[PDB]
DNA sequence: TTTTTATGTACTCGTAGTGTCTGC
DNA sequence: GCAGACACTACGAGTACATA
């Protein structure tokens, strides 16, 4: 168990050093643990389009195990003039204790960086003797295929029954450490397993939620209460939804453009419960043609204002 | 001394007759009148069937189909410029958009400061993004003392960093706004 | 403590390496760069008293322009740094050492696998020919029993094939031969003599220069070859 | 192979004139400018051994000036410019002879249709009031019978009117009347006595300047009137 | 009745700091 | 034996352009 003393948020202050550390399905713990016995790191495009499995934690636990020169930083900083500079300074010379070099660019799928992404090939091939780059992607499709050529495209499968069992109680003493570290008071985990149920996949907002509880002492609580699903649900996704708030639709499309693919997903998997079968056909059309064509679609912002207008003005709420 | 009763050139007369450019760059300035610019009034031509003839006006489809943008009469035009408007000429974009949008008499219009400098300097300090940096303080102002984070971050609100974010006026009152967290 | 004009100019160099500097109480300096390329330390005749970090340390040197050579620099009651002049009085911002990235870890140098000392004047015709010839790497090797740097145009010339300058420093004895191929943007030591310290094994490798008063720990190009 | 001063300072003249030069092995050397607006040519107390065009003679020059004076240049096998100094070694890239707009063959003057004679402390005390009075074009034409310069601010003048300066030379025993106008941004000569050759048929026209060791032809403006 | 968002590129202009050359 | 002044560079500003 690593703990970043130093740190202030239970996010990053508990971050695990070791690929072992990492509470990981099957298959893809054995996946890394051989690319780490290798003791050299090829491009790697670690991939998951649900948020907190561990792609950031990962890439650096990556890093770790092979003892790398990792020089850390995230896609949005990731700018060309950044690559040319420092990035190159970087990869061009040789650590001074040798070992691997590593650049890990972490959320690189965002759509500002492809002219930047365009300069890595070649970038990759020059410096590939003395480093190798490690990609965080949460939309796969935002990488360019030059890169996906160069890189090793792991995508995070979905945990087996075996991997859903083992994973909770592996976070379960994962936070049974962490409280004890912490000074939280347990008081009877009881609902403990129940949380990390509650957001199975995703031990980030788990962790995030330990959080919120350090002012109180308490592990125990109804915490489906406050901002549970504080990401595809309780973020305007049912009050300014229906009402048809065209004001408020707009401006809520920018704050999800980013990850397209998820929020759409996302948006038709639940969608399928608030409203009438007569809409369940009809909202299939439209989510359907949006989907189909977000690739023309010049500004994606827009095309999620499209499709608000067109959903909010069609679906007979029950 | 001045010579009293004679007669004084204005004050261009003043720092042209001198060398001292200074003087004359205020004169300069005199004219400014940037703030009597222009500006669009071309998406007023769209929704009026105006005379625009636009040529030489700054045309920008990210701005002019973001003004349709909050009307949503005009969107379906825009949705269209949004997938086949890509490489299409400016003038033709205008052109589409004339006999595209119903109805004209322009209309209206189209989050807050001292929450964006905490959440643009969170991202910045964790390297994390927008999303991730909003839900960090909206956690920490939930637990263990976003007031202890706000110090930790007072030495790196540099004047570029805050500039950046709301020229104006307000990055000399936000400048020394997060100084006083010690 | 009082930053006097030797040490103020050691931080104008140190400050290309990085935009700041962590220094902790004692006459020893040290900065490493961002991507861990180029260490530089320097002990010093001035001596400061508490620890402290600096983010802008370019703009540090530059307010510091102002007050006479006098300054006491102290530390605020709450922590920041006060500037007291023979009049006036600035208040600059200190920042956290976790800002500034700093090198924490000055492991001394190994054994010097190879050794020789540039000149003051050398390493001033070297730089000055790179400036008027654009010479990007410079790689040391062996001709003819003396050492020689050789600069090129990697840009200009993929795997360094046409020299476009070469500069003689004494003689090798050993019976070994080697090529450190150094980059040279991440060289940013200032002028004088530096007694030229080359240590490289296996795959791994550094140049150390020593001057009289700081040392520069740069890094070796990965297309570097040597048979120690 | 070594070249003098004096040399070297003539070549910083002629990259004025050409940011490259073509010059074949012997003592004769030359140069004219891209848009055939100025044209040099001397011989020189050095003596080149081998043919060379250089893409950019100032920067060789500018790079010559950090080497010893006792250089020896040469042709490398490296095919360039070899600069052996006592320590140092400077491979200047020798270019392409195609890419250096050159004279291929060193224009003969014709018949001089007015001969008069600068002095150079004439042709100084010129190029300093231009530089006071902002004198940016000169005409050389028949004054009371003799031949003098007159210089103007063609941005003011426009028309050429007003004038500015009247440099009476020498003396015109012919007929003729003449009113040459040389632009002053194409006196790249050298500072030193010459004796100035003038001709012109119909619509041509050049001057030429004959020196201690250099020569320079320098074109009329289009605005030249002549009776010849 | 309104007034702005990102990245990368190329060019011009103005001024200001720095560099190379010169006096009755 | 250096200052002056032209000469040169760098940079902030503003501009125009093409992308998503
Ligand atoms: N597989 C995992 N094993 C252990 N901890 C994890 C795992 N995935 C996420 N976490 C926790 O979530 C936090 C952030 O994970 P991160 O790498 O940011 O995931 P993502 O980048 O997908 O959001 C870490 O501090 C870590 O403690
Ligand atoms: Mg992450």
């Amino acid at each position: 168990i690593t703990v970043n003393e130093k740190e202030h948020i239970l996010e990053q202050k508990y971050r695990p050093s070791t690929i072992d550390e990492c509470i990981l399905p099957a298959f893809d713990k054995e996946t890394f643990k051989s690319i780490t016995s290798k003791g050299k790191i090829p491009h790697i495009i670690l991939h998951s389009p649900s948020p907190g499995t561990g792609k950031t934690t990962v890439a650096k636990a990556l890093c770790h195990d092979v003892n790398a020169d990792m020089m850390f930083v995230n896609g949005s900083d990731c700018k060309i003039d950044f690559v040319r500079g420092p990035l190159t300074n970087f990869a061009s010379a040789a650590s001074f204790d040798g070992r691997q070099k590593v650049i890990v660019i972490d959320e690189f799928c965002r759509s500002g960086l492809a002219e930047s992404q365009r300069h890595l090939r070649s970038f990759m091939e020059a410096y590939s003797s003395n480093c190798s780059i490690i990609i965080t992607a949460n939309n796969i499709d935002g990488i360019i295929k030059p890169l996906q050529s160069r890189c090793r495209v792991i995508t995070f499968g979905q945990p087996t029954d075996e991997d859903k069992i083992e994973m909770m109680k592996q976070m379960i003493r994962r936070l049974t450490e962490i409280c004890k570290h912490e000074g939280i008071a347990i008081a009877d985990m009881k609902v403990v397993a129940a949380l990390v149920k509650k957001n199975f996949p995703d031990f980030r907002k788990t962790i995030g939620e330990l959080d919120s509880y350090s002012s109180k002492g308490v592990l125990d609580a109804g915490i489906l209460s406050l901002v549970t699903n504080d990401r595809g649900a309780i973020d305007d996704v049912l009050e300014s939804l229906k009402n048809k708030d065209v004001k408020q639709l707009r401006a809520l499309a920018p704050k999800y453009a980013a990850d397209y693919s998820w929020f759409v997903g996302k948006l038709a998997e639940e969608i399928y419960s608030r409203v009438t079968p007569q809409s369940i056909i009809r909202m299939y059309e439209i989510v359907g043609e949006n989907n189909q064509y977000h690739g023309i679609a010049a500004n994606t912002e827009l095309h999620l204002a499209y499709l608000f207008i067109q959903l909010a003005c069609e679906m007979q709420w029950k | 001394s001045l010579f009293k009763d004679d007669i004084q050139l204005n004050e261009h007369q003043v720092a042209w007759y001198s060398k001292d450019w200074t003087a004359v760059q205020s004169a300069a300035d005199s004219f400014k009148e940037k703030a009597e610019n222009e500006f669009f009034e071309i998406i007023g031509a769209i929704n009026n069937k105006t005379k625009c003839s636009i040529a030489q006006k700054d045309y920008s489809k990210f701005m002019v189909e973001n003004a349709l943008s909050q009307f949503p009469e005009c969107m379906p035009a825009v949705y269209a410029m949004n997938l086949i408007g890509s490489g299409l000429s400016d003038e033709a974009h205008f052109n589409y958009l004339m006999a595209a949008v119903p109805r004209g008499k322009r209309y209206g219009k189209w989050e807050d400061s001292t929450e964006v400098l905490i959440i643009k300097l969170l991202a910045k300090r964790y390297q994390v993004n927008t999303n991730d940096a909003i839900n960090y303080k909206s956690i920490l102002t939930k637990n263990g003392k976003l007031p202890l984070v706000l110090k930790e971050l007072k030495g790196l609100v540099t004047d570029d960093f805050l500039k950046e974010v709301t020229k104006n006026v307000k990055e000399q009152k936000q400048l020394k706004k997060l100084a006083l967290e010690w | 403590m009082k930053l006097s004009k030797d040490t103020t100019a050691l931080l104008k160099n140190f400050a290309t390496i990085n935009s700041g500097i962590m220094l902790k109480s004692g006459q020893f300096i040290m900065t490493r760069a961002v991507n861990g390329t180029t260490y530089a330390e320097a002990n010093i005749s001035d001596v400061i008293d508490f620890d402290v970090a600096i983010y802008d340390l370019n703009g540090f040197l530059g307010i510091l322009s102002l007050v006479n050579d006098d300054a006491e620099i102290s530390q605020s009651e709450d922590g920041n740094i006060k500037i007291a002049d023979a009049r006036s009085t600035i208040f600059w911002p200190a920042a956290d050492p976790s800002t500034v990235v700093a090198p924490n870890k000055p492991i001394p140098f190994p054994v010097a696998s190879a050794v020789t000392e540039i000149k003051a004047e050398d390493l001033q015709q070297l730089l000055r020919v790179s400036r008027g010839l654009q010479i990007d790497t410079i790689a040391i090797t062996v001709k003819e029993g003396k050492i020689v740097i050789n600069g090129f145009n990697k840009v200009e010339d993929s795997a360094l094939t046409r020299v476009k300058y070469s500069l003689t420093l004494g003689d090798y004895d050993g019976e070994n031969t080697f090529n450190f191929i150094i980059n040279m943007a991440n060289m940013k030591m200032q002028p004088g003599n530096y007694k030229l310290l080359l240590w490289a094994k296996g795959k791994q490798g550094a140049a150390k220069f020593e001057g009289e008063h700081a040392n520069y720990v740069v890094a070796l190009e990965a297309d570097s070859t040597h048979d120690f």
